C-alpha cells in the first residue's frame, strides 16, 4: 500500500508552529534506519533540509527541526513564514523492498502572508495570426497572492462560455502566483463586436483589461 | 564547480527504449556513490537506481529487470538504459550525487521522458507587440504544439531582467500553448530590438521572431 | 574478546574481507565498531523474538540458528553460537554470503547510518 506515509496537506498562520509527520514501517523507520527531509521550491530540484534525524546542514535555519523514534518521524517548524511555502518529503531506506524510499509528500501553506491583487495584460489577435485566417485573444495575469482566481470573459457587455482555455494558477519564482487564459475565435468573430474584456477576481480585487478591433 | 548535466531525455512510443546520460565536472563520479531519482508531472519523488563507488548497483521494484545503471571512467558519465517503458514512466528524469547515509547532497536540472503514442508537433509562433505609464509589454504566442517542453529566450540570451513565460495550457485537442512576456521602458519601443529566440526539440524546430510596434 | 581497530583490519584482511563484492577493508570496520563495539560476545535481544550475535551482529531469523526464534531460516546453515567466538572466522564466512544479497552491506543497519558515504579509509589509515 504505503511505504512511508505524510499527511497530503497542512497550514498555518504566521508566527506559528506546525508539525509534519512521516509514518513508517517495521521493514524502514522501524527497522532502524534513519531518515532525511527535502523542501521542493516550485520548478526546482529538491534540497537536504535534514540529514540523519536531526542534524541541519549549512544555509537551513535553526527554526527547522526533526526527531524519530518507534516507527515514526517529524518535521516541526516554528516562527512560520511566507518562504516557508513549498512541498516536504521525508525518506529513508527498505530492508525487504532493498532500496532508498520517499514519503508521499506534503504541501504547507502559510495562511494569512500578505495579500497581493493580480496584474492583468490582454493582448489582442496579432495581424500575422489573422493572415493564417486565425484569431487568439491573450489574457495574463500574474503576482497575486493567495491562488484562488476566478476568469470571465465578455463580448461587449454579454458574458461569452465558448473557446475559453485557463490554467489552473501555478507558482512563479517569488513564492506568487500565474495563470493564463486563451479565447478562440474566427477573424469574423473577433470583429462582428465593438469591445473584448477578460474580468479577473481575487477576494473582493476585480482587475479588467479590454481590447477593441483597430 | 561540482556540475551534473543530463540528456538524452524526449519523446518514444510504449515498448520502446530510451538511454540518459549524465556528464559531471568538479568530482569523479568512480569515486562517489551516485543514483537516479524520478518525478511525474505533479507527483511525489521516486527512487530508481544507485550505483556505489565500488562498482555495485541496485534497483527498485517498479523498473527492476528492464532498467540497467553504469558508468563510464574515461568520459566520467553515469548512464540509464530504459527498456519496454510504459505510461507510468512518464517523468522527469534526476541525476544524483550521495552524502552520507544516502542523503542526496547534489541535484542535476533534470531531463523530462514522455512515453506517448501520440504524433509530435511544431508550434506556430506569433509576435505579442506593444500596446498603445513608463514600461510597455511584449512578446510572442507559441501555439499548438505536442509534447512539452519549449525553450524561449531574448536577444539571444542577452534580455533577462523583466522576462516571465508562463507555464503552458493544455487545451481539449491534446496540445498546448505557451506565451512568453517582457516588460521594457517605453522610451525603447521601435528603437530596441527585440527578438524570441523559440525551441522546439521533438519537432526540431528552432525560430527567430522579431517583435516590433504595430503600424497603421 | 575486544579487538584494537588495527588488530581487527590486520584480522579481516588475513580472512579475505578486503574487496569483497566490491566493498574496500574499511566499510567492514567501520560496521563491526558502530554494530558490536569491536566484542566478539556482543548479543542485543530485540523485541520481535529475535537476536544478533557477535562482533557483526547476525540476525537469528534469516541467517543463523538459536533454537529460540519464531520463524527462523538458517540461511547461513550454522548455529548462532559459533559467531560468538574469539576466531572471527565463522562470522567473516556468514558476513560474505550476506552481503551477496540484494541489500549488499544496507543489512547492516549501523553501516547505512554511520559508515555508507563517508572516507572508510580512515579507520584502517595507521595501521
Amino acid at each position: 500500500q504505503s511505504v512511508l506515509t505524510q499527511p497530503p496537506s497542512v497550514s498555518g498562520a504566521p508566527g506559528q508552529r506546525v508539525s509534519i509527520s512521516c509514518t513508517g514501517r517495521s521493514s524502514n523507520i522501524g527497522a532502524g534506519y534513519d531518515v532525511h527531509w527535502y523542501q521542493q521550491l516550485p520548478g526546482k530540484a529538491p534540497k537536504l533540509l535534514i540529514y540523519g534525524n536531526t542534524n541541519r546542514p549549512s544555509g537551513v535555519p535553526v527554526r527547522f527541526s526533526g526527531s524519530k523514534s518507534g516507527t515514526s518521524a517529524s518535521l516541526a517548524i516554528t516562527g512560520l513564514q511566507a518562504e516557508d511555502e513549498a512541498d516536504y518529503y521525508c525518506q529513508s531506506y527498505d530492508s525487504s523492498l532493498r532500496g532508498s524510499v520517499f514519503g508521499g509528500g506534503t504541501k504547507l501553506t502559510v495562511l494569512g502572508q500578505p495579500k497581493a491583487a493580480p496584474s492583468v495584460t490582454l493582448f489582442p489577435p496579432s495581424s500575422e495570426e489573422l493572415q493564417a485566417n486565425k484569431a487568439t485573444l491573450v489574457c495574463l495575469i500574474s503576482d497575486f497572492y493567495p491562488g484562488a482566481v476566478t476568469v470571465a470573459w465578455k463580448a461587449d457587455s454579454s458574458p461569452v462560455k465558448a473557446g475559453v482555455e485557463t490554467t489552473t494558477p501555478s507558482k512563479q519564482s517569488n513564492n506568487k502566483y500565474a495563470a493564463s487564459s486563451y479565447l478562440s475565435l474566427t477573424p469574423e468573430q473577433w470583429k462582428s463586436h465593438r469591445s473584448y474584456s477578460c474580468q479577473v477576481t481575487h477576494e473582493g480585487s476585480t482587475v479588467e483589461k479590454t481590447v477593441a478591433p483597430t | 564547480q561540482v556540475q551534473l548535466v543530463e540528456s538524452g531525455g524526449g519523446l518514444v512510443q510504449p515498448g520502446g527504449p530510451l538511454r540518459l546520460s549524465c556528464a559531471a565536472s568538479g568530482f569523479t563520479i568512480s569515486s562517489n556513490y551516485m543514483s537516479w531519482v524520478r518525478q511525474a508531472p505533479g507527483k511525489g519523488l521516486e527512487w530508481v537506481s544507485a550505483i556505489y563507488s565500488g562498482g555495485s548497483t541496485y534497483y527498485a521494484d517498479s523498473v527492476k529487470g528492464r532498467f540497467t545503471i553504469s558508468r563510464d571512467n574515461s568520459k566520467n558519465t553515469l548512464y540509464l538504459q530504459m527498456n519496454s517503458l510504459r505510461a507510468e514512466d512518464t517523468a522527469v528524469y534526476y541525476c544524483a550525487r550521495e552524502g552520507p547515509g544516502d542523503s542526496i547532497v547534489y541535484w542535476g536540472k533534470g531531463t523530462l521522458v514522455t512515453v506517448s503514442s501520440a504524433s509530435t508537433k511544431g508550434p506556430s509562433v506569433f509576435p505579442l507587440a506593444p500596446s498603445s505609464g513608463g514600461t510597455a509589454a511584449l512578446g510572442c504566442l507559441v501555439k499548438d504544439y505536442f509534447p512539452e517542453p519549449v525553450t524561449v529566450s531574448w536577444n539571444s540570451g542577452a534580455l533577462t531582467s523583466g522576462v516571465h513565460t508562463f507555464p503552458a495550457v493544455l487545451q481539449s485537442s491534446g496540445l498546448y500553448s505557451l506565451s512568453s512576456v517582457v516588460t521594457v521602458p517605453s522610451s525603447s519601443l521601435g528603437t530596441q530590438t527585440y527578438i524570441c529566440n523559440v525551441n522546439h526539440k521533438p519537432s526540431n524546430t528552432k525560430v527567430d521572431k522579431r517583435v516590433e510596434p504595430k503600424s497603421d | 574478546k575486544v579487538f584494537g581497530r588495527c588488530e581487527l583490519a590486520a584480522a579481516m584482511k588475513r580472512h579475505g574481507l578486503d574487496n569483497y563484492r566490491g566493498y574496500s577493508l574499511g566499510n567492514w570496520v567501520c560496521a563491526a565498531k558502530f554494530e558490536s563495539n569491536f566484542n566478539t560476545q556482543a548479543t542485543n535481544r530485540n523485541t520481535d523474538g529475535s537476536t544478533d550475535y557477535g562482533i557483526l551482529q547476525i540476525n537469528s531469523r534469516w541467517w543463523c540458528n538459536d533454537g529460540r526464534t519464531p520463524g527462523s531460516r538458517n540461511l547461513c546453515n550454522i548455529p548462532c553460537s559459533a559467531l560468538l567466538s574469539s576466531d572471527i572466522t565463522a562470522s567473516v564466512n556468514c558476513a560474505k554470503k550476506i552481503v551477496s544479497d540484494g541489500n549488499g552491506m544496507n543489512a547492516w543497519v549501523a553501516w547505512r547510518n554511520r559508515c555508507k558515504g563517508t572516507d572508510v579509509q580512515a579507520w584502517i589509515r595507521g595501521c
